[PDB]
Order: C-alpha cells, then sequence, then structure tokens
C-alpha cells in the first residue's frame, strides 16, 4: 500500500502517455475503415488515383474477325450497355477468350487487363482457411479407416510420384458413413489440419436456397473455383441434405434439390473432366442417398465408421482422458467394457462427466468411482435420448 | 452521533483530564486503557476510530506529558496514540518518531495496517538520512529485524523483500527465511533484477542466490550463478554439492549454456561429469529423440517448397541451404548424404562454398559420424567445395566440446593458406567449432590471420567473427588488442568495405554483455575515423549491454535514431535499430515496448533506417513466432525498398526458426509465388522456409533457456554475425558472403524435455505442457501453466511454455523442466 500513491502517479503519466502518443502518432477511429497512420503511403496513393485509371467489369462475348490484324470484341458491361471494342496495345489477342471476363475502360470501352470468372462470395467463404486443431491422433479406433480416407485423399497429392509411375489413377471420392458421433466430421477435420492443398467444406443445407437453379449454380462455382488450382479438396458435409434419391410424388417433390444434386453429379463424373478435386462426403444417413451419387467415380470409396469396438474404445478413452488429472489406477479397458455399442461422442462426455463428479466433490483428481458414475449418467441415463439405436438402420 | 462514538468523543476530554491531573496515579489507568483504545478498533481492518481522529488538536495539552518529562511510562503510551494518529495525515518524520522514541513493545500489537505505513516511512527517511546520521538508525535497524519476521508470519512477503530494497540493506533478508517461503523470496527478487540498476542488479542477484546456498537449493543457486557470469562463483556452487546426481543434472546446464568448467580428478564420478557438460552424448540423445518421434526420414526441398500445390545458381544454392536447415544436425539426408556430386556441382562459384558446407549442418553435433562423411570432399581438387568442407568441420563440432579437438587439427594448416577461399572456410569454420571457449591456444593461431597482409578484407572480418566467437563475453584483452590494432592500421578508404564493419563486431563479440568494461575499448574508437567511428563505437556499446534493458542506454541510441541523414553517413543507423533490440531482449516487458518503437522507425525512419527494422524484430523474437510481429513483418515483406523486402522475409523465417509453423509456411509459399519472378526476393523466401523447418521443427535459435532467464553468449554470437552482416544483404548475403548464416549454427539447440534416469538412461513419464503464467505476488499455489495439455516427456517446447509433471511420482532436480532433466523417484509416492 506504500505504493499506492506512486502507482497511481506513474499509471496516470502512463494513460497521459499513450493518449498524447496517439495524437501525433494518430490511427484514432476506424469506423470507415481507415488502417493506421504507419501504413498510409500518401505520396504513391495520389499517383495511383491518377496513373492507375478505373476499369469497368465486362464480359467478352463474340470475336470479331480474329484471324485478321483487326479483331473486334463484343463486350457486356454488367447492366451498363453492351459495346463492340478493340483489344489495348498492353494485351496480347490470345490473352482475351470468349465468354471471360475483362477490364474496360470508360471512354473507348478497350479491354484493358483480362479478369477471374465470377464467384458466389458465398462459394469463397467455403473454403478454408484455418485448419482445424484435430489430427489423426486425437481419432482412436478409426485406425482401418484413417488409412483408407489418407491413401486417396492425403498420399496422392502429398506423393504423387508413385502412382504415375505404375499408371495409377487413384479414387477421387470417399464416403463417410455412420451413426451420429462415430467421428465422420472429426476425421474430416483431421483431414483439412494435415492437407496443403485447398480445402472446402461444404454443408449441404448451404446448397438449399430461396430460388430455382441456385443449388446447382453453387455447385457449378464450388467446382469452378476448385478447378483454378492444381489440387483441391472438397468436403460435404451432411450431404444427405440435398443427396437424397430422386422421385416422383405426384407434385413437385423435392425436385429443385434433386436438380442440385444433380449438378454435384454431373461435376463428379459427367462430359467432362473433373480436375484434380478429390470430394470427401459425410453422412449420417447413406440409405437415403441417390444411386448415382454413391457410384465410383463420384463416391468410390465407402468408409463406414461403424461403433468402436473393445479396443477402439479404449483407445478414444485414452485419447480424452490424456489431459484428465486421473488417478494412477483409471481400468479404461473395464470402462470400454461397460459401453458396449456407444459412439466416440460418448466417451468423450464420459470423460468430460467424470471430472464433473470430481469438481463438484471440490476434488482436484478424478477417481475412477467418477467414471463408473460417468457411465451410468452418459451411457445408461442418457440412453433414451441415444441416436445409435435409431441410426444403425439406417447406415 | 453514536453513543458509542460519543463514549469515545468522552475519552477526548476526560481520559485527557484523567491525563491533565497533577499525580501519575490516574495517569497509567488512562493511558493503559488508550493503548488498548486503539487496538479495539484495529481488530477490525475497515474500522477506524474517528473520534481519536478528533484528539489530535489535544495533543496540545499532552505536548508537556509526552515531551518534558520521565519517559517511563507518561510518555509511554501517550506517543503511541500520536502515531496511529500519525497514520491518517502525511505523517512526515513523526509516525516512526512516537514509535522510535515511545514503547518499544512488539510491533504487530499496533496492527498490520499501522506497521505497513510504519514500514514505509522507515524507508523514506532512510533515504534521507545522512551518512553523519549513523547515529540515528539504532532503532531503525531494531524495527525491520521484527517487521520481517511479521511480513512473512502473514504471507505479506513481498512487501517484506521491498522494506530492505530501498534501505539498502537486503543482506539481512536471508538470516530470517524459512523452508515454508524461501521459493517466494527467491521467486520475487529474481523478477527485481531485470528493473532494477547497477550496482542492485549483482547485490540482489546475490542475495537471492545466498538462500538458494542457505537451503541447499544448488540447482537453482547454479542458474542464479551463471546469470551473475561469476566463474568462480560456479566453481564454488558445483564443488560444494555432494550430490552427485545434482551435480550430474548441473552439469547439463552448464553444457547448455556452453560453459566448460575444468574439474579435478579426485572429483567423484569426474568422467560421465565431464561427458555430460562436454554434449558428447547430445548427438545420441538428439538422435534418440527422433527415433521416439517417427521424424528421422529425410526431407528434400521439394517437400519443403511444395510446388505442386503452386497455381539457376541462386535457385541451386537456396535449395542448399534448405536441404542443410531442415535435415540439420540428423546425420541423414537424400540429397547430400547419398551420392552428392551432381548436386554439389550443380552449384556454381560460391554457390558449392555454402553447399559444401550445408553438408556439415546435417551433421552438427556428431563430431565422430560427421567427420567420417566430410572426407570424401576434403580431397577435391576445386577450390570451393574444400574450404566449404573446411567450414564443414567448424559446424560438426559446433555446440559440442572434444577432450581433444579434431577440428582444430583439420583446420590449423589452412587459415594461412595462399588462397583466401581456403582461409575463408578455415576461421569461420574454426570460430564456430569453438565458439564461447575463449581458448588461447586457437586464438593464437587464428590471431595472425587478421594482421596478414596477403589476407584480404573478407578474411580479416571473418578473423573478427570467430575470434570474437571464441572469446565471447571474456573481455580478453589480447584479441581486443589486435582488433583494434587492425582497425586504426587500415585506410580511410578500405572502410568503406562493408567487411570492415565484422571488426567492430568481433570487438563488441568480446564485450560481450559485460556492459561498464567498454569506456577504456570506447576511448581508443575516437582515433578512427568516421563514419565508421560512429558505425564502430555503436557496435561495441550495444554488444557491452547486450540483455541487460538499460533504458539508459537505449535513450542514445534513438537520439542516433532521431537525426536523419539525407547511407554513407548515416551507415551506423542500422546498428542502432538493431540496438534497441539487442538490449530489450532481457525480459518480455522491455521487449515488447521495442515492438512499438520498431513500428516508428518502419514508419519515420529513413530507407537505411528502416532497412534494419526486420532483422531487430528477428533478434527481439528469434524462434518466437508471435502473430504481431509476423503479421508486421508480412506488410512490409512487398517493401518498395529491396533491402527492406528482402530483410523481412528473412525475420519471418527468422522469428519462426525452427518453430514448423503451418501458418508462416503459407505465407512464405504464397510469398513464393509473388516473388517467383524476383531472383533476390525469391532467395530469402527459399531462405525463410528452411529456417522455418530448421531441424524438422526439433531445433531453436533462441538464445535464452532456463525459462527465459538464463543468456547464452554463443548464441547472440551467431545471431549477432548474421544480422549485423545482413545491414548488408545486397552484398553480403545476396553477394559471395552468403556463407556467415551458417553462424546461426553457433545458436542452434534443441527445444528439449528429456526425463533421465539418475544413471542417465532415458525415462519417459507424462508431463504437462502449456503457456508459462507468471506467479509473482499472488500467495498459495497458482498453477504456472494454462492452456496445456498432457505429452510423454520426449517432446518440443517451443518459446514461452514451461513444463510439470503431472504426476508425483517423481521428483525432478531442477524446478526447470527444460533440456535434459533427471528424475528421483517421490519417497511420499506409492507411501
Ligand atoms: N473415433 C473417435 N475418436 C475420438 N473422438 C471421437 C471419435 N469419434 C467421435 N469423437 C468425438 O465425438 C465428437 C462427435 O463429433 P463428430 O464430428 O466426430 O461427429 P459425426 O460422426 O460427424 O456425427 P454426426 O453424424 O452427428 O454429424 C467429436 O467432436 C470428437 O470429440
Ligand atoms: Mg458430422
Amino acid at each position: 500500500s506504500t505504493y499506492s500513491r506512486q502507482i497511481k502517479q506513474v499509471e496516470d503519466d502512463i494513460q497521459q502517455l499513450l493518449k498524447k502518443i496517439n495524437e501525433l502518432t494518430g490511427i484514432k477511429e476506424s469506423d470507415t475503415g481507415l488502417a493506421p497512420p504507419a501504413l498510409w503511403d500518401l505520396a504513391a496513393d495520389k499517383q495511383t488515383l491518377q496513373s492507375e485509371q478505373p476499369l469497368q467489369v465486362a464480359r467478352c462475348t463474340k470475336i470479331i474477325n480474329a484471324d485478321s490484324e483487326d479483331p473486334k470484341y463484343i463486350i457486356n458491361v454488367k447492366q451498363f450497355a453492351k459495346f463492340v471494342v478493340d483489344l489495348s496495345d498492353q494485351v496480347a489477342p490470345t490473352d482475351i477468350e470468349e465468354g471471360m471476363r475483362v477490364g474496360v475502360d470508360r471512354n473507348k470501352y478497350q479491354i484493358h487487363i483480362p479478369l477471374p470468372p465470377k464467384i458466389d462470395p458465398t462459394v469463397t467463404m467455403m473454403q478454408v482457411e484455418e485448419k482445424p486443431d484435430v489430427t489423426y491422433s486425437d481419432v482412436g479406433g478409426c485406425k482401418e479407416q484413417i488409412e483408407k480416407l489418407r491413401e486417396v485423399v492425403e498420399t496422392p497429392l502429398l506423393h504423387p510420384e508413385r502412382f504415375v509411375n505404375l499408371g495409377i489413377e487413384p479414387p477421387k471420392g470417399v464416403l463417410l458413413f455412420g451413426p451420429p458421433g462415430t467421428g465422420k466430421t472429426l476425421c474430416a477435420r483431421a483431414v483439412a489440419n494435415r492437407t496443403d492443398a485447398c480445402f472446402i467444406r461444404v454443408i449441404g443445407s448451404e446448397l438449399v436456397q430461396k430460388y430455382v437453379g441456385e443449388g446447382a449454380r453453387m455447385v457449378r462455382e464450388l467446382f469452378e473455383m476448385a478447378r483454378t488450382k492444381k489440387a483441391c479438396l472438397i468436403f460435404f458435409d451432411e450431404i444427405d441434405a440435398i443427396g437424397g434419391a430422386r422421385f416422383d410424388d405426384g407434385a413437385g417433390g423435392d425436385n429443385e434439390v434433386q436438380r442440385t444434386m444433380l449438378e454435384l453429379i454431373n461435376q463428379l463424373d459427367g462430359f467432362d473432366p473433373r480436375g484434380n478435386i478429390k470430394v470427401l462426403m459425410a453422412t449420417n444417413r447413406p440409405d437415403t442417398l441417390d444411386p448415382a451419387l454413391m457410384r465410383p467415380g463420384r463416391l468410390d470409396r465407402k468408409i463406414e465408421f461403424s461403433l468402436p469396438d473393445l479396443e477402439g474404445r479404449t483407445h478414444i478413452f485414452k485419447i480424452h482422458a490424456r489431459s484428465m488429472s486421473v488417478e494412477r489406477d483409471i481400468r479404461f479397458e473395464l470402462l470400454a467394457r461397460l459401453c458396449p455399442n456407444s459412439t466416440g461422442a460418448e466417451i468423450r462426455s464420459v470423460c468430460t462427466e467424470a471430472g464433473m463428479f470430481a469438481i463438484r466433490a471440490r476434488r482436484k483428481i478424478a477417481t475412477e468411482k467418477d467414471f463408473l458414475e460417468a457411465v451410468n449418467k452418459v451411457i445408461k441415463s442418457y440412453a433414451k435420448f441415444s441416436a445409435t439405436p435409431r441410426y444403425m438402420t439406417y447406415n | 452521533l453514536s453513543e458509542e462514538d460519543k463514549q469515545l468523543q468522552d475519552e477526548l476530554e476526560m481520559l485527557v483530564e484523567r491525563l491533565g491531573e497533577k499525580d501519575t496515579s490516574l495517569y497509567r489507568p488512562a493511558l493503559e486503557e488508550l493503548r488498548r483504545q486503539i487496538r479495539s478498533s484495529t481488530t477490525s481492518m475497515t474500522s477506524v476510530p474517528k473520534p481519536l481522529k478528533f484528539l489530535r488538536p489535544h495533543y496540545g495539552k499532552l505536548k508537556e506529558i509526552y515531551e518534558n518529562m520521565a519517559p517511563g511510562e507518561n510518555k509511554r503510551f501517550a506517543a503511541d496514540i500520536i502515531s496511529v494518529l500519525a497514520m491518517t495525515m502525511s505523517g512526515e518524520r513523526e509516525c516512526l518518531k512516537y514509535r522510535l522514541v515511545g514503547s518499544q513493545e512488539e510491533l504487530a500489537s499496533w496492527g498490520h495496517e499501522y506497521v505497513r505505513h510504519l514500514a514505509g516511512e522507515v524507508a523514506k527517511e532512510w533515504q534521507e538520512l545522512d551518512d553523519a546520521e549513523k547515529v540515528q538508525r539504532e532503532p531503525l535497524l531494531t524495527l525491520v529485524k521484527e517487521i520481517v519476521p511479521y511480513n512473512m508470519a502473514h504471507n505479506a512477503e513481498h512487501e517484506a523483500c521491498d522494506l530492505l530494497m530501498e534501505i539498502e540493506q537486503v543482506d539481512m533478508l536471508e538470516k530470517d527465511i524459512d523452508e515454508n517461503a524461501y521459493a517466494k523470496v527467491c521467486l520475487y527478487l529474481t523478477s527485481c533484477v531485470n528493473y532494477v540498476p547497477e550496482p542492485e542488479n549483482s547485490a540482489l542477484l546475490r542475495c537471492a542466490l545466498g538462500v538458494f546456498r542457505k537451503f541447499s537449493r544448488f540447482p537453482e543457486a547454479l542458474r542464479l550463478a551463471l546469470m551473475l557470469n561469476d566463474m568462480e562463483l560456479v566453481e564454488d556452487i558445483f564443488t560444494s554439492c555432494k550430490d552427485v546426481v545434482v551435480q550430474k543434472q548441473m552439469a547439463f546446464m552448464l553444457g547448455r549454456h556452453g560453459v566448460f568448467l575444468e574439474l579435478s580428478e579426485d572429483v567423484e564420478e569426474y568422467e560421465d561429469l565431464t561427458e555430460i557438460m562436454s554434449n558428447v552424448q547430445l548427438n545420441s540423445n538428439f538422435l534418440a529423440l527422433a527415433r521416439e518421434l517417427d521424424i528421422m526420414e529425410p526431407k528434400v526441398p521439394d517437400d519443403i517448397y511444395k510446388t505442386h500445390l503452386e497455381n539457376s545458381a541462386r535457385m541451386n544454392l537456396a535449395s542448399s541451404f534448405v536441404n542443410g536447415f531442415v535435415n540439420a544436425a540428423f546425420g541423414q539426408d537424400k540429397l547430400l548424404t547419398d551420392d552428392g556430386n551432381k548436386w554439389l556441382y550443380k552449384n556454381k562459384d560460391h554457390g558449392m562454398l555454402s553447399a559444401a558446407a550445408s553438408l556439415g549442418m546435417i551433421l552438427l553435433w556428431d563430431v565422430d559420424g560427421g567427420l567420417t562423411q566430410i572426407d570424401k570432399y576434403l580431397y577435391s581438387s576445386e577450390d570451393y567445395i574444400k574450404s566449404g568442407a573446411l567450414l564443414a568441420c567448424g559446424i560438426v563440432n559446433s555446440g559440442v566440446r572434444n577432450e581433444c579437438d579434431p577440428a582444430l587439427a583439420l583446420l590449423s594448416d589452412y587459415v594461412l593458406h595462399n588462397s583466401n577461399t581456403m582461409r575463408l572456410g578455415s576461421i569461420f569454420g574454426l570460430g564456430l567449432a569453438y565458439a564461447g571457449s575463449n581458448r588461447e591456444d586457437v586464438l593464437t593461431l587464428l590471431l595472425p590471420v587478421m594482421g596478414d597482409s596477403k589476407s584480404s578484407m573478407e578474411v580479416a572480418g571473418v578473423t573478427a567473427l570467430a575470434c570474437g566467437m571464441i572469446a565471447v563475453g571474456s573481455c580478453n584483452g589480447d584479441v581486443t588488442s589486435t582488433i583494434l590494432q587492425t582497425i586504426m592500421e587500415k585506410s580511410e578508404t578500405e572502410l568503406k568495405d562493408t567487411y570492415a564493419r565484422w571488426l567492430p563486431l568481433g570487438l563488441g563479440l568480446n564485450h560481450l554483455g559485460k556492459g561498464e568494461a567498454i569506456e577504456a575499448i570506447l576511448a581508443a574508437l575516437e582515433v578512427v575515423s568516421e563514419p565508421f567511428r560512429s558505425f564502430a563505437n555503436t557496435l561495441v556499446d550495444v554488444c557491452a549491454y547486450a540483455g541487460s534493458g538499460n533504458v539508459l542506454k537505449v535513450q542514445q541510441l534513438l537520439h542516433i535514431c532521431s537525426e536523419h541523414f539525407d547511407a554513407d553517413m548515416g551507415a551506423h543507423q542500422g546498428v542502432a535499430v538493431l540496438g534497441i533490440a539487442l538490449i530489450a531482449m532481457g525480459e518480455e516487458i522491455g521487449a515488447e515496448m521495442a515492438l512499438r518503437t520498431f513500428g516508428h522507425l518502419l514508419r519515420y525512419g529513413e530507407p537505411t533506417l528502416r532497412r534494419a527494422v526486420p532483422l531487430a524484430l528477428a533478434l527481439i523474437s528469434v524462434s518466437n513466432p508471435r502473430l504481431n510481429i509476423l503479421d508486421t513483418l508480412s506488410k512490409f515483406s512487398h517493401d518498395a525498398d529491396p533491402e527492406v523486402s528482402y530483410n523481412s522475409i528473412f525475420a519471418m523465417g527468422m522469428v519462426g526458426s525452427g518453430t514448423n509453423n503451418a501458418r508462416l509456411a503459407a505465407m512464405l509459399r504464397q510469398l513464393a509465388q509473388y516473388h517467383a519472378k524476383d531472383p533476390n526476393n525469391l532467395f530469402m523466401v527459399r531462405l525463410a522456409q528452411g529456417l522455418t523447418h530448421l531441424g524438422k521443427g526439433t531445433l531453436t535459435l533462441c538464445p535464452y533457456h532456463s525459462d527465459r532467464q538464463l543468456m547464452s553468449q554463443v548464441a547472440v554470437a551467431g545471431l549477432l554475425t548474421v544480422l549485423v552482416s545482413f545491414l548488408d544483404v545486397r552484398n553480403i548475403i545476396l553477394g559471395k558472403s552468403h556463407y556467415v548464416l551458417y553462424g546461426l549454427v553457433a545458436a542452434m539447440q534443441p527445444r528439449m524435455l528429456v526425463t533421465f534416469d539418475e544413471e542417465l538412461r532415458p525415462l519417459p513419464v507424462s508431463v504437462r505442457v502449456g503457456q508459462a503464467v507468471d506467479v509473482v505476488g499472488q500467495a498459495g499455489k497458482p498453477k504456472t501453466i494454462t492452456g496445456f495439455q498432457t505429452h510423454t516427456t520426449p517432446v518440443l517446447l517451443a518459446h514461452g511454455e514451461r513444463a510439470e509433471l503431472a504426476t508425483e511420482e517423481f521428483l525432478p532436480v531442477t524446478p526447470i523442466l527444460e533440456g535434459f532433466v533427471i528424475l528421483r523417484k517421490n519417497p511420499n509416492y506409492d507411501l
């Protein structure tokens, strides 16, 4: 307390200093999206505002007299107008093709720069940019499943040399199916963490849209954007939202959604080659999927995430009880035997609830009795709401 | 008005009336009750007697009682009431006075809040008291002999250390330290040594050392001695211990710091003790983890470049560094450990110099097996390969001390070779092999090279870098004498050459971290001409205060940074920016102030001023990939100034050196695509990828270990050698002297946590690894790790994560769970 008076004097002087420092340094405000003044190259911006002129985005439609020395280009300037223009002197004639987006000026509308194809911002955000914090070491009881998943979606990209030499075309699709909590998305999250190619996450509910032809359109732009990369991965979590089997119920039952599935089926295996995309589908209801989608060439590998066995459940218990402050003699083999048909999600809850019984008792170490009570609360007491009994019939 | 409050308000008159009577019969019962009256409200911390606050003017009636007659009992309790009243107001020379003159009973009897006020005033008047007032501190020392025991009794121990610190009497703290609170005082005091200035730096360090020595906590006592750089104390600390198991673990810390101790044969277990500190078993221990962590497989630079996901002599030289950096200290590689002649000859000009030297970096710390592979390239007729191998000699012994040195034998007869390249691989290699040794035989063999007439400026600077690295932080006057002697003999024109910049660095390294030992050297530097004298004195002055945090020293460096020149005159400006990093790096608080200043230098500074900011970022946070710096370095990666562009990209890899950051590698891969058409920029990009994946994520370049409190002089020497050389990245790094990047080998150490048994065999147990938490202040048991995970011991700890044993089955010898640690079975466990 003898320094309480001296603390506030230097604290207030400090707070006055930051307020003083920010006065000369600047960076106050940001509501208009202003960068800190240390990054202001105002000399270049003034030149940029003059030397670099703005360019209107237009789409080339038809090239007239491409063979001759006077090739005229018809452009569609979005909602503005249509113009027959010629190329600029700084762009090669072979760099502009019909149907591609171009940048045109506001005076003579001459094409100045070819542009990337238009892609829905929603589809762009569907690509993964921060890899998840899940590795293959966090998945227990899925050894054989994981090798099959890696050798299709991870190995060919990592070491492509061992497939071209033998004339091998690796499978370009994997379907992960199993009851909820079995680890379908967990293994996919492990794939994204390890993969170095582009990973796109698609949820089947994201492909359901208000207007007619959107879900097919978003699939088209999804694969169009995936094809602009040397290697790509598309994850379709809960494909059964749009992957349901086609049917005719008199009325237009699920006609629009079926078209979205048909477009996805067309991109996977149609007239045109798909590219270097390896798709990954996860669903807890594989019985509802369309037969054409469940066909090799679209879903070549069908990896089943069945309920873990005794060895697998013991492995999952160790994974989730790795960081627990457990006792010395916790019989995890016994715990795995007390939940015969239990998902890995239940085992995680058992581990979490086991520490909850100890935290409730103000104990810093969870005994084996807490895990025994956790199994009764999770595996037994919560067995009324278990999704396993109904979903094993679907898988 | 409460009646009980009015009852005390009555005592302002009737009790004073009892003290107003001439007879002393009524004095004692009133004063004794008055003395106890204060304790009535003292029992509650918040409750204070407000009627007593109205008795302050009443002291005039009591003025004669406590002053004008005998001090037996009349003044005794009369003054103490004023002392409690002196707590309320300013109390300048009053609150202490009545307690000093009045009753001298147990101090805590008047309250914890009263003594806390009293203790603070003790230090206040102590500064006021002069030398002639030594006859006034007799009762002052008595209180501190009782205040300190009271503070530690009620866990208010951090307040106690504060009392002795202000009065400069921290000497008497150790006598009263108890078993239950030794850890709190030392941890508190050691945290204070990074902010108190000289001479109280050592004094607080020695006093904290005394507590550890008395309490038989030798391993932590040795850490304090190493921070003090007291070689005699290190001898005394080591030999005093009779527990050889503690001594074996202690020898690891000396080896990790690179400090060698010459033991006597009479000391028991002499053999293993020298082996442990010499790091001869480091190669096998490091290889043991590699087999355990199933990452022994070699990595080609293609696996790092990952060009199949992307939508020349310099290219070949870049991949030589990437191959060496990624497979550093491993002994196996698919590109050079195989038949590398096709790859080795793919490089050209000096590209083969670093490529041949890169071969020894895969064999780092493997002196026996590594020298078995270089011999093939040692007989090459092409001049670059042999001297590149000659430098690869120094790498293979770097960080290891051999009882008889192989490297000197392979390099002694090539320091005076007629061809300059052959020397170039000799002195630079010889420097890395014995960096931080201060050994006279090599220095005497290395010294005349600098003064050689045929010795070009390139090798002369290399000689300064080497001899500076051998005698780093030793203030060896012999190396000092020649470095000055070469400097002023040189002509003014050749001082324009940037290879002369290495001469002050060698001088600076020789006085690394000494501080006040440069004024005699700075005196000699005034004779040297400008602008090199401006460059020379700045370099040595910065190196003198390296890892000190002296705010006074960094005050002058920004004064150099304030005056901007409209290049040739501002050559010394780069070191000044690099100076802030070298001084503030000591502790975290000083370090991240530097980032804020580093932002303004990148903003208001001149090109030459801002060309050194990225290197300062690399120095301030080497192998610590924080997002603020990485985002900062990313923004200036594509800078208009080419040097800032190269320097930022190198710093980005340097900041995440050996961290294997997945996010950072993506930025470099993106940077590779952007700078694909720029050969100069792309070379730094490839260099950063190799450093990012240095040792496949198992090597660090950070100079600080032992919970980031103990500084390795060897590591900074390699750190300084590369970064100072990067002030001229165009001519040195991008030119013909890119071998200087091998100075980073002197700083290459494993991010290690290996638990050994008492017989030194591996002992894998469950450990908790998580971000370090400051636990100064808060009493009880605070957690030192947050967001932790449980792993087996053979795990890699990046910057800023501590390690705690998950169970209590084993008792660690050192509280610091870093490097090689010996575990002892807990007798309490399995009771
Ligand atoms: N094999 C496993 N090993 C370890 N943990 C597992 C395993 N399977 C599931 N879990 C845990 O259970 C959680 C269940 O989520 P997860 O994404 O794996 O479910 P899912 O199989 O995709 O289910 P749903 O069909 O409902 O989508 C995971 O987040 C993980 O923590
Ligand atoms: Mg799922």
